RNA sequence: GGUGAAAUUCUUGGAUUUAUUGAAGACUAACUACUGCGAAAGCAUUUGCCAAGGACGUUUUCAUUAAUCAAGAACGAAAGUUAGGGGAUCGAAGAUGAUCAGAUACCGUCGUAGUCUUAACCAUAAACUAUGCCGACUAGGGAUCGGGUGGUGUUUUUUUAAUGACCCACUCGGCACCUUACGAGAAAUCAAAGUCUUUGGGUUCUGGGGGGAGUAUGGUCGCAAGGCUGAAACUUAAAGGAAUU
């Protein structure tokens, strides 16, 4: 594995065999359905709110408490951010080895590693567009990148 | 053909390594290729200790000991016969 | 449309003074040219005017430095190195 | 010979074919 | 972060850009905390915190240019001083 | 009661340096070698000069006032040998067992720390 | 005429109420409506002339005085700075080494301006054509063209003369010579392409 | 080669030591037997006399000497000549230098040597920068023969160790950290403070070198030696 | 001073040596390992800042977005080139000392370019693990690096909480290693170089006897040195690989 490394480390969430669960859980479908939005009014990412929910409340996962997962419910009641998130992240990391890069030109090894992060962006922007994501005539324009993390 | 697992020597990993001197002809060898043997010896020569010790002052309790790590070249060390050739089946052993 | 794909800047030189001096001067010329931006107010918009002076349109602060460049490498880092003694200093 | 030896006797004998060439062409 | 901070107050809540507009805001009292960027005239500067000790309002120093003031707002263009005119669904206001 | 000094044997190969200081370091007593007891050229290193040549050291200092020293044996240190001597261990025992007694032996050879480089390439003293 | 940009200081006289305006290089980093404050009690700051005796080592100084009381003596060049390299608390001495690398040695009331001289690197462009090296001279002093003194007749330059283009005589001139003799290398210590380490 | 120089003298008998006088050395009352030694000087002339060329010297003796006891052989203290009284020398302390012998004993291999120095200044205005050395220890009941470091204990024991040093020099004159590294209680503070991060053993400070030296204050010396 | 032995060379103008310092540049011993990181080249003093990366832990999220690659692009040891800075040791050239029948080679003493750095080029190596990348399965054993888990385990501060450092057991990813040879190979040998005449997991590149020859020419890149692509005529019955005596 490793797509831009040579790493093959395997490390993953091993999921649970039960589909409805975590059985001893007492909150409705709507109590937790409601927590998901108010956290995603906050600017916190599907990630980070499924993070917030597994540790701090009893959500073990919010595809079998709820009948659709976060990012569906985000989607769903209006508060879908208007690019991936991982793409998001991508282009924000993006824009960070830029800033290094503009100042230290010297470094030989972060534009190594830009390159890698550009090339990883447009292989995830082609998918994007190819299942109608994004818009079809989306691309990744450098001067603009910095603006599109806002 | 292929004489040894370890080709030069001790370098399995790394890829390069910063080189280092002989010590008897100056050459210049990889630090892990180089052969290194450690000097424990006394800063006197055997025996002479009891002339010493009867010119010493204070309860002698000085025997100072040097103490110097010396690289040696493949051919160095072959021809101060450090190092010897062995046999296919001694050459395994460590 | 790349009109000259090597010579650059220095077309109108010609064939003459050598091809040497020709990319020493192509290569001067473009930072001497090369529009820069204020730091007392980001836009770019710092020009060259004499030798080491660099003067602006927008905010009119005019700028001593290099004769081909607006912050010298040198300059920069006898400024660092003023700096971290007036901070060791005065501490 | 050695390949130093006889690759750097061909390219001193390839600099000469190339300074001849230049006299002509 | 104070990037992501500013970022989620533009996108909740009320906000205005400019020095005469936040200049307007710290007059009628509209405004609770202004960020002014390390780039702005010091001039400017200074009335911007004689009219925040005047309103009794919160200053912040943004630690780049007007160029990176308006990235981190979300905008193309250049930002000197930003007023916050509402926190929406932020937490700039109680925070930091 | 019993005045000090300082021997600084110096040991290297093709020749040998025995130069009997006081405690300071100025003050030099008996800068006799063993170049100046053997006609061979050959022999000015080996211990059988040494021997000769601090027997001489050990004279002079007496006649000086000088009863005992202290030893610093050293080598030509830097970036060439860091290994004593063939005779620096002889001339430490020919002034020892001339009535000049001893003590506090150090080694003061100048190791470095990876400074400048070894005189003879890359590919050694090829003899 | 000069390579250097000034810069125009104006400051305010203690004695009467008038302005008074001084000329100063301008140096790297010094821009219009900066405050320039030249003294004793000021601070290590780009452009402030303080005096090199109340400085620590190391720092980077230009327009030094050879002696107190000069108004500029050194580094007036552009690019052009003088390095302080140590003082000397009794008999107040600072030890500087200047552009040329002679080490000097001046008293602790010389003041310097604090930075480097602008317009540094400008000898690196070829002049390309003789017409920048004409207006260039032409506001320097007649001193162009130049023209060789081999050349010429034997009554206009000791080196001209003779069916062909030679010198002649040596080159190097003694230091003992009188005006008239004194046509090529003067005092010359040693002669030839200067291969390796200057030994200064 | 007593017959091989052939040009002796390019240009074309009194025995020196006539000439010389015996001077008895002394050392600060920091150290208890002060009984330093005796060196050579010209005798005292009318041109440049023997108080001048006497002036500028630096002594090497060791610490067991001067202290009577032998747990102090490995440290030798380097005493400087500064000033005289009479034919006999006065010194003060200039540094402190680990011998080689133990330097290079306590290095040994499959261990981590962990190293630092510090920049300070004292009371009495002597800029001194001290060096401190340490080194990993097999733990009872361990069988791994390596005892190495993980790179950032040791950045936090060389944090540890120089703020210990910083601690105890800042606060203290030249004759205070003179009578406090005999007996080698800023090793028993180091071993105290870096104790829960890695066990370490051979706890030393290795050079004790002066910098600068503030204005001669000949009183300071005549307290020194009393 | 040096060598197997000598000599060039330095020495009443004090060589060599010792003691107190100062300046300049280079370098990162000992600790330094069948040890770590990095795509490779490569990277070893301390501290501060900048961004980046592998592994581990995860009941977090997207969801097949993936693997190999013509063309094309980034980095790419040393040496070499352009223009500055720097220039202490070593040191292509060169100057001498020898040895030798001859020695402009090995050895000795000097010594320019170079060795360091800034900005721009050069795109090469025994750049090798002579073994392409991804995935699956297959004999055992121990040590070790990084993370995690458990054991009133041991030690540590305030004897005894934590934490940290160790012991034992387990787990994931590693640099690797020891013994066997189911199996493979011409053999040397290999946990792959095995699962190939019981021949088929996916993909890229290269080779068709030895010379001529990586030469000639034609393109292409480069300031040059040189790099990439790349023959033919002609000649030969042999070269070449692993082992045995």
């Amino acid at each position: 594995g490793r797509m831009h490394s040579a790493g093959k480390g395997i490390s993953s969430s091993a999921i649970p065999y039960s589909r409805n669960a975590p059985a001893w859980f007492k909150l409705s479908s709507e109590s937790v359905i409601e927590q998901i939005v108010k956290y995603a009014r906050k600017g916190l990412t599907p990630s980070q709110i499924g993070v917030l929910l597994r540790d701090a409340h009893g959500v073990t996962q919010a595809r079998v408490i709820t009948g659709n997962k976060i990012m569906r419910i985000l989607k769903s009641n209006g508060l879908a951010p208007e690019i991936p998130e991982d793409l998001y992240y991508l282009i924000k990391k993006a824009v960070s080895v830029r800033k290094h890069l503009e100042r230290n030109r010297k470094d030989k090894d972060a534009k190594f590693r830009l390159i890698l992060i550009e090339s990883r962006i447009h292989r995830l922007a082609r998918y994007y567009r190819t299942v109608a994501v994004l818009p079809p005539n989306w691309k990744y324009e450098s001067a603009t990148a910095s603006a599109l993390v806002n | 053909p292929k004489k040894r697992a370890s080709n030069g020597r001790n370098k399995k990993g790394r890829g390069h390594v910063k080189p280092v001197r002989c010590v008897n002809c100056s050459k210049s060898i990889p630090k892990d290729k180089a052969i290194k043997r450690m000097a424990i010896r006394n800063i006197v020569e055997a025996a002479a200790v009891r002339d010493l010790s009867e010119a010493s002052v204070y309860p002698e309790y000085a025997l100072p000991k040097t103490y110097n790590k010396l690289h040696y070249c493949v051919s160095c060390a072959i021809h101060a016969r450090i190092v010897r050739v062995r046999s296919r089946e001694d050459r395994k052993n460590r | 449309a790349k009109r000259t794909k090597k010579v650059g800047i220095t077309g109108k030189y010609g064939v003459r003074y050598g091809s040497s001096l020709r990319r020493q001067v192509k290569k001067l010329e473009i930072q001497q040219h090369a529009r820069y931006d204020c730091s007392f107010c980001g836009k770019k918009t710092v020009k060259r005017g004499a030798a080491g002076i660099w003067t602006c349109s927008c905010c009119k602060k005019t700028v001593a430095g290099g004769a081909y460049t607006v912050s010298t490498a040198a300059a920069a880092t006898v400024r660092s190195t003023i700096r971290r003694l007036r901070e060791m200093v005065e501490a | 010979m050695r390949a130093k030896w006889r690759k750097k006797r061909t390219r001193r004998l390839k600099r000469k074919r190339r300074k001849v060439r230049a006299r002509s062409k | 972060s104070i990037n992501q901070k500013l970022a989620l107050v533009i996108k909740s809540g009320k906000y205005t850009l400019g020095y005469k507009s936040t200049v307007k805001s710290l007059r009628q009292g509209k405004s609770k905390l202004i960020i002014i960027a390390a780039n702005t005239p010091v001039l400017r500067k200074s009335e911007l915190e004689y009219y925040a000790m005047l309103s009794k309002t919160k200053v912040y120093y943004f630690q780049g240019g007007n160029n990176e003031l308006g990235t981190a707002v979300g905008k193309l263009f250049r930002v000197g001083v930003v007023s916050i005119l509402e926190a929406g669904d932020s937490d700039i206001l109680t925070t930091l | 009661s019993q005045v000090f000094g300082v021997a600084r044997i110096y040991a290297s190969f093709n020749d040998t340096f025995v130069h009997v200081t006081d405690l300071s370091g100025k003050e030099t007593i008996a800068r006799v070698t063993g170049g100046m007891k053997v006609k061979a050229d050959r022999d000015e290193s080996s211990p059988y000069a040494a021997m000769l040549a601090a027997q001489d050291v050990a004279a002079k200092c007496k006649e000086v006032g000088i009863t005992a020293v202290h030893v610093k044996i050293r080598a030509t240190g830097g970036t060439r040998t860091k290994t004593p001597g063939p005779g620096g261990q002889a001339a430490l025992r020919a002034l020892a067992r001339s009535g000049l007694r001893i003590g506090r032996i150090e080694d003061v050879t100048p190791v470095p720390s990876d400074s400048t480089r070894k005189k003879g390439g890359r590919r050694g003293r090829r003899l | 005429g000069r390579g250097a940009p000034l810069a125009k200081v104006v400051f305010r006289d203690p004695y009467k109420y008038r302005l008074r305006e001084e000329i100063f290089i301008a140096n790297e980093g010094v821009h219009t409506g900066q405050f320039i404050y030249a003294g004793k009690k000021a601070s290590l700051n780009v452009g402030n002339v303080l005096p090199l005796g109340s400085v620590p080592e190391g720092t980077i100084v230009s327009n030094v005085e050879e002696k107190p009381g000069d108004r500029g003596a050194l580094a007036r060049a552009s690019g052009n700075y003088v390095i302080i390299i140590g003082h000397n608390p009794d008999e107040n001495k600072t030890r500087v080494r200047l552009p040329s690398g002679a080490k000097k040695v001046i008293s602790s009331d010389a003041r310097g301006v604090i930075g480097v001289i602008a317009g540094g690197g400008r000898v690196d462009k070829p002049l390309l054509k003789a017409g920048r090296a004409f207006h260039k001279y032409r506001l320097k002093r007649n001193s162009w063209p130049k023209t060789r003194g081999v050349a010429m007749n034997p009554v206009d330059h000791p080196h001209g003369g003779g069916n062909h283009q030679h010198i002649g005589k040596a080159s190097t001139i003694s230091r003992g010579a009188v005006s008239g003799q004194k046509a090529g290398l003067i005092a010359a210590r040693r002669t030839g392409l200067l291969r390796g380490s200057q030994k200064t | 080669a007593v017959g091989k120089n052939k040009r002796l003298s390019k240009g074309k008998v009194v025995d020196p030591f006539t000439r010389k006088e015996w001077f008895d050395i002394k050392a600060p009352s920091t150290f208890e037997n002060r009984n330093v030694g005796k060196t050579l000087v010209n005798k005292s002339t009318g041109l440049k006399s023997a108080s001048d060329a006497l002036k500028g010297r630096v002594v090497e003796v060791c610490l067991a000497d001067l202290q009577g006891s032998e747990d102090h052989s490995f440290r030798k203290i380097k005493l400087r000549v500064d000033e005289v009284q009479g034919k006999n020398l006065l010194t003060n302390f200039h540094g402190m230098d680990f011998t080689t012998d133990k330097l290079r004993s306590m290095v040994r291999k499959w261990q981590t040597l962990i190293e630092a120095n510090v920049t300070v200044k004292t009371s009495d205005d002597y800029v001194l920068r001290i060096f401190a050395i340490a080194f990993t220890r097999k733990q009872a009941n361990q069988v791994k023969r390596h005892s190495y470091a993980q790179s950032s204990h040791i950045r936090a024991i060389r944090k540890v160790i120089s703020e210990i040093l910083t601690k105890e020099v800042q606060g203290s004159t030249l004759a205070q950290l003179t009578s406090k590294l005999i007996p080698e209680v800023i090793n028993k503070e180091i071993e105290n403070a870096t104790k829960d991060i890695f066990p370490l053993q051979n706890i030393h400070v290795r050079k004790v070198k002066l910098l600068k030296q503030p204005k001669f204050d000949v009183g300071a010396l005549m307290a020194l030696h009393g």
